[PDB]
């Protein structure tokens, strides 16, 4: 697959 | 006009080879801040193995806001595989700024595909070392 994904996020939902 | 306040972090993590096969490894840097005394404490968080399925073929790469006597701390970051000449290697960065609060990380669940970290020819894996920099650019205002 591809070698990096730019796409970011968290290992939590929300604040 | 935005206050942007910048600080880097260089993290060596060292017997590479040694992190577990079994799933659900989490690996924390030390913590580091900027120079201000803003009372912020970040670390990076690497899983070597994925956060979870869909990500088990990739290392898992996060900032974590450890500890904030705020209510939010909004930043932007950028990280990078230092290679074996000291040259940047597939960094990545987050565009725009993201919404921290004690305890909360921002990143990428796959940030480098595990076959191309230990393929030897790629040259990431020096000595069985991992070098990895972080930048992060706190946005004030």
């Amino acid at each position: 697959e591809a070698t990096q994904v730019p796409l970011v996020s968290s290992t939590s939902e929300g604040y | 006009a935005p206050k942007v306040v910048k600080f880097s972090y260089m993290w060596t993590i060292n017997n590479f080879s040694f992190c577990r096969e079994e799933m659900g490894e989490v690996i924390k840097s030390s913590t580091f801040s900027s120079g201000a005394n803003d009372k912020l404490k970040w670390c990076l968080r690497v899983n070597p193995k994925g956060l979870d399925e869909e990500s088990k073929d990739y290392l898992s790469l996060y900032l974590l806001l450890v500890s904030c006597p705020k209510s939010e701390v909004r930043a932007k970051f950028k990280f990078s595989i230092l290679n074996a000449k000291g040259e940047e290697t597939k960094a990545m960065e987050s565009q725009r700024a993201y919404r921290f609060v004690q305890g909360k990380d921002w990143g990428f669940k796959k940030f480098i595909r595990r076959d191309f970290l230990l393929d030897e020819a790629n040259g990431l894996l020096p000595d069985d070392k991992l070098t990895l920099f972080c930048e992060v650019s706190v946005v004030q205002d």
